[PDB]
């Protein structure tokens, strides 16, 4: 509103450039061609209607696109997890006991996932929904190699969650996904992304999340106008490096990528979800798959299965690494700065 | 020493600017405008013989 | 950005309403230009080709959906272009399936069951939206019937998606329609699995190759070399060069079948899932 | 095909002559709407 | 300049600048007073020439595979790891320095 | 902007002179391989001295093999300090047309996606040297991607006769030939087990059911016009029929349940028929201009927009 620092206090108006194209064209000339040679309300609901009209003389800020879809709340909860957490979409689970049937090696179990989903919905009592990021770490806590804070992830969510036993639920669901390596049917043929987190809006069993489906994350409207500001949080069992695991110290924007890896053994096997950051290209990043997960492939033909998630077009990239209080438990969670999101198709490594 | 290089000299030209009416094909024109086309589907014309 | 597409005068009643019920299906225009003749969108300018030929005909035009549809001239938004400048358009269903929320959409030409303009003498044939996991699917499974049909199953004639039934029979026509590409299937496999079968045997040099090989091959790929040899056999053979004719095939085939999306679906206050025959929000630009 | 027949009041008050005659209905292909009457007809009215 | 990234705006300013040394002869002394720490411990660490490629294997792989292992095991300095084969090989890394 | 311009400087040095200055503005748009995604880079981090390894510099096939671990991007705009570049990794433009130049002798038309290749044609090893900075920049040349999946299997398969003629190509009745040229050990052998892991992956017990139909194929090629202009005067399945009498096991296991050649095309797709992207790089990069015409010819420049 007109202040004195006018050497960059101009530029962030948006000009004096918009009138570099208005001057020749709409200030001069005659041409397109021509020929040869009552006592406080009312200002406040009144500089509303002005604020209306400050709004219309005119009509720099990234383009989003916000999605939002009505979610029932048996697996995933937008309301215990703040805004800026990864979230998760799905497909119908009446064709699980159809694929499993056909796509399966001869010599396997194809009733094993037929009866395992009815015990979910049997036990989150006690349909292409949604289930968040975290939700996940806890059902897959029992694979992975940090575990002290995949025990930290178990730890809040039996507790926060809307249900009841929703560790019986944690305790299903993760015989869901183990019975979907037997059954040949991968769950990254199940997964699919969905945008970080902004607003939601509660009901009675089912939840309108609202999220960005493509964009930065840091302006969204989140809502509130005392914090429309949001950062990515990520529980630290997932969160792998490959710039310090390949010397990698060089400047560059980094990409973000979702990773599942896969473990084929009789009766004994894991799921484990992993976000990679790396300043590797999409092309040139299977052959790092090859170096850390190759124990799960000569223990199995694919070993795993990864897709884009987005970009941080920073020089230097931003991590932090802190303890946030999701209700009253800490759990190590890696805080990602300055990332924009964009999807993309996942990949089959036989 | 003493030593130059020169201009001598520089020629534009004037691009020719031709009216339509200037030429008596013209003739077998009959141009009229409307101020707007676009806004309109089939004309017509009518004859009698 | 917005293209246009100019229809000739005499369009009877029935065809200027033809137009009109194709609002936004899809139409592969050649070349991004401003003005832009009718008869190039049509079927007759394809020339007449099998499913093979159109899978090629829809790598070199540029696709664009058709907005607001003028009766003087249809308006189209470019793919590649115009949609990084719009954001979104609406894109009509016309498959048996589903859209859901976020789906990679990619557009097939009509193999299950295609405008006719009679006062303009030329068919407008339009390829039909169904998303890429499908469309890896459908067509794997009406090679693999030619295939069968090439010597029936009890399966492999009906799909399941989003807990619907689809059937792929509902033929005679589909079955040569689409045999240009089991041709080639069966040609790149063939000699594929063959020049495998002429060089392991003819060089299984140990450095470390081998052994990741034959240890791969430890009763997987050698017992499958084996079997194949005990159905086989075990002059100078034009082997070298037989490499170079078969990855300019292998690697082309690749392409025709990798159909690639064009299309995500960002719905936003509106169903997660599409139904057929409804339109969808339909954005190219993250 | 749309051919709507030509309109008489307008046609009533012509812009401007014709100057050639010949037989018209010899090459019709140029025209849409063309039409033959005998001295008089009842659809005019 | 203006450069846009995170969603964050950054502002870049530069200046254009010229040097002219207008002295005719040395202009300039440098000289060297004290020293403070060496920084290189003067040690003792050989080389390795396994991290190293590009000389011909001997050409018994019983004996060439028998030397190296003999060799690199244990070596402060031995590639840890088996070269990888495209950039470089690397140190193994230390506990802690002194 | 940043999202849609990432727009990577290469700085010039100091001291250049004008016979070399001229040289960059005569390089407008063309390919430079940006080592990471820095707002900042160097021109001793983009030339050809950058791009060898240990005292080894890489022959035509393994200069490919470091294609693909850097970042193509088109050079801009050159200014007299600076030079200007778009990567493709991220995206193009805000609207996205940019502009390559045809170093090759080949034209191209709209719609074909542009691969790009290291120099390999005979009187075309063109190298940018820098004498006044010794600096070479080996520019790649673009190619339409039948050409690049054909010359990429010439280089293979003469560096695999050379562990126990090819040169020559046509397109569109230009006899070009490939310069012939020495291939390191090193480089073949990682391009000899790119094919083998990939190819013996694409077998599966389905292959077994399409090997019988090999003699209905000299059955069928030898009636239809179209299959006898299919397989060809020198394939290998002509002669892998009459040395070969398959026969189909008669009963699978669990042979009810799954489906034979169901399994075998797609384990079939998802590791030969990728395979030509695997050797050489991908084409992120294709051709549509607006209004000039179908062609763009050599030395003329090209509009540009990406490419899934």
């Amino acid at each position: 509103t007109k202040p004195l620092p006018t050497a960059p206090m101009a530029w962030a108006e948006s000009s004096p450039r918009e009138l570099a194209g208005h001057a020749p064209l709409r200030r001069v000339l005659r041409p397109p061609i021509a020929r040869r040679d009552t006592r406080a309300t009312r200002d406040d609901t009144e500089q509303a209607v002005d604020k209306i009209l400050r709004g219309a003389r005119r009509a720099g800020a990234p383009r989003y696109h916000l999605t939002r879809q009505v979610t029932l709340t048996d697996l995933c909860q937008p309301n215990a997890e703040r805004a800026g957490a990864l979230l998760l979409a799905l497909r119908h689970p009446t064709d699980l006991p159809h694929l499993a049937r056909h796509r399966a090696p001869p010599g396997r179990q194809t009733e094993r996932l037929a009866e395992a989903w009815g015990q979910l919905l049997e036990a989150s009592a006690l349909r292409a929904g949604l289930v968040s990021f975290n939700f996940l770490v806890a059902a897959c806590a029992a694979a992975y190699d940090a575990r002290d804070a995949a025990e930290a992830v178990r730890a809040h969510i039996t507790t926060n969650y809307g249900g009841t036993r929703a560790g019986a639920r944690l305790d299903r669901f993760s015989e869901c996904l183990r019975a979907m390596v037997h059954t040949h049917v991968f769950p990254h043929e199940v997964m699919r992304f969905f945008g970080g987190l902004v607003s939601w809006v509660t009901q009675d069993e089912l939840a309108s999340v609202t999220a960005v489906c493509s964009g930065p994350q840091e302006a969204t409207h989140t809502g509130h106008p005392g914090r429309p500001r949001s950062a990515v949080t990520i529980p630290a069992c997932a969160f792998v490096d490959l710039d310090a695991e390949l010397c990698l110290g060089g400047p560059g924007a980094a990409f973000l990528y979702l990773v599942f890896t896969y473990r084929q053994c009789r009766d004994q096997e894991l799921c484990c979800v992993y976000v990679v950051k790396s300043q590797l290209p999409p092309r040139g990043l299977e052959a790092a798959l090859e170096r850390l997960f190759g124990r799960l492939r000569i223990t199995n033909c694919t070993y795993a299965a990864f897709a884009e998630l987005g970009v941080m077009p920073d020089d230097s990239p931003r991590c932090l690494h802190r303890t946030e209080r999701f209700g009253a438990v800490g759990v190590p969670v890696v805080i990602l700065e300055g990332v924009v999101w964009r999807p993309g198709g996942w990949r089959a490594c036989a | 020493d003493v030593e130059f290089d020169a201009l001598l000299g520089s020629y534009c030209n004037t691009l020719s600017l031709v009216r339509f009416l200037e030429l008596g094909l013209s003739v077998a024109c009959v141009c009229t405008k409307f101020p707007e086309l676009a806004y309109m589907n089939e004309g017509r014309v009518q004859f009698e013989v | 950005f917005e293209a246009d597409i100019a229809i000739p005068s005499g369009i009877s009643r029935p065809d200027a309403a033809a137009l009109q019920r194709c609002e936004g299906r899809v139409v592969f225009l050649p070349t991004i230009r401003r003005q832009l003749a009718l008869a190039d969108v049509a079927h007759e300018s394809f020339v007449s080709p099998d499913t093979l030929g159109l899978l090629l005909a829809y790598r070199r035009r540029f696709p664009a959906v058709i907005t607001r549809v003028l009766p003087t001239r249809i308006v189209a938004c470019p793919v590649d272009l115009g949609l990084t400048h719009a954001g979104t358009v609406n894109l009509r269903n016309t498959s048996p399936v589903d859209l859901c929320n976020g789906d990679p959409v990619s557009l097939v030409p009509p193999v299950f069951e295609d405008v006719r303009l009679e006062s303009l003498d030329l068919t407008l044939r339009f390829p039909v939206p169904l998303p890429t996991p499908l469309a890896r699917e459908i067509v794997a499974r009406l090679v693999a019937r030619g295939i069968r049909d090439l010597n029936e199953l009890p399966d492999l004639n009906v799909l399941y998606y989003n807990g619907a039934r689809l059937s792929l029979v509902a033929l005679a026509s589909v079955n040569t329609e689409l045999r240009s590409l089991v041709l080639n299937m069966v040609y790149s496999i063939t000699e594929g699995t063959t020049l495998i079968l002429t060089l392991i045997p003819r060089l299984l040099a140990l450095g470390y190759v081998n052994a990741l090989l034959q240890m791969q091959s430890v009763t997987r790929e050698a017992a499958q070399l084996i079997h194949p040899e005990a159905p086989m056999l075990m002059r100078r053979l034009p082997l070298y060069e037989a490499l170079v004719a078969w990855l300019a095939h292998a690697g082309q085939l690749g392409d025709i079948l990798a159909l690639a999306p064009a299309v995500r679906v960002c719905t936003f206050d509106g169903a997660a899932v599409v139904q057929s025959g409804d339109m969808a929000p339909v954005i190219r630009y993250p | 095909r749309d051919p709507p027949g030509y309109r008489y009041a307008a046609a009533m008050v012509p812009t401007g002559s014709i100057l050639s005659t010949i037989e018209v209905a010899s090459h019709r292909r140029l025209f849409d709407f063309f039409a033959r009457v005998r001295s008089d007809e009842n659809s005019l009215y | 300049a203006r450069h846009e990234t995170g969603g964050g705006v950054n502002f870049t300013l530069t200046q254009p600048r010229g040097n002219v040394d207008l002295g005719v002869g040395y202009t300039a002394v440098a000289a060297t007073a004290t020293v403070r720490n060496p920084v290189t411990d003067m040690g003792n660490l050989p080389q390795n020439f396994y991290l190293g490629r590009g000389a011909p294997p001997l050409l018994d792989n019983a004996a060439a595979v028998y030397l190296r292992n003999a060799v690199v095991a244990g070596n402060r300095l031995g590639p840890a790891q088996p070269l990888p084969v495209f950039g470089c090989a690397q140190v193994p890394r230390r506990a802690g320095m002194d």
